[PDB]
């Protein structure tokens, strides 16, 4: 889809449209286009482990978009850095 | 070479709950026996077939399946090698490879599944270079 430059310019709901973007290519032959958007996910998320909020998430949360899209947010408001748009 | 036809051999061996924990160790992790039971006496064309042939039989171990992410146990159904953690990494090569202990140049069985090991690809750069 339309990859936004930065965490605030998505809504939660736009963010899983990523997540599952991530996860249909997951299982595409190639990881070509998976890599990218892998890049992007890392970029504007910031957080320090990357990738592994998606494959090497913590016991104490849900492996699942809104258990990924819950760590961020939490992550996010306590290092205080921007927020999904609320709108 | 790896791109010719091959039976898969070998045992493999036993492994607990944190089969890769020590992929980024020494040679890595060993073939499970339960997998090597899977693929036995199979054919593969190559070595990249069988390398996918390994991954779809490891998401369908329960007792393996179980030790990886959701998005990563998706990854394997296709064949494809699950995702290291971040600090694993090698660039480009994010991704769990398999090595042969003893290489196909001399006399390394490409298919002999008690001499390939799973392995990060930061520890696999190392193991060639002789670290
Ligand atoms: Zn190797």
């Amino acid at each position: 889809m339309e990859l936004k430059n930065s965490i605030s310019d998505y809504t939660e709901a736009e963010f899983v449209q990523l997540l599952k973007e991530i996860e249909k290519e997951n299982v595409a032959a190639t990881d070509d286009v998976l890599d990218v958007l892998l890049e992007h996910f890392v970029k504007i998320t910031e957080h320090p482990d990357g990738t592994d909020l998606i494959y090497y998430p913590s016991d104490n949360r849900d492996d699942s978009p809104e258990g990924i899209v819950k760590e961020i947010k939490e992550w996010r408001a306590a290092n205080g850095k921007p927020g999904f748009k609320q709108g | 070479k790896r791109n010719k036809p091959g039976k898969a051999t070998g045992k493999g061996k036993p492994v607990n709950n944190k089969w890769l924990n020590n992929a980024g160790k020494d040679l890595g992790s060993p073939v499970p026996d339960r997998i090597a039971n899977k693929l036995r006496d199979k054919e593969f064309k190559s070595f990249d077939d069988f390398r996918k042939k390994f991954w779809e039989e490891v998401s369908k171990d329960p007792e393996l399946s179980k030790q990886f992410s959701r998005n990563n146990n998706d990854r394997m159904k296709v064949g494809k090698a699950p995702k290291t953690r971040t600090q694993d990494v090698s660039g480009k090569r994010t991704s769990f490879e398999l090595h042969h202990e003893k290489p196909i140049s001399q006399n390394g069985g490409v298919y002999d599944m008690d001499n390939i090991s799973v392995v990060t690809p930061k520890r696999h750069i190392d193991i060639h270079r002789g670290k």
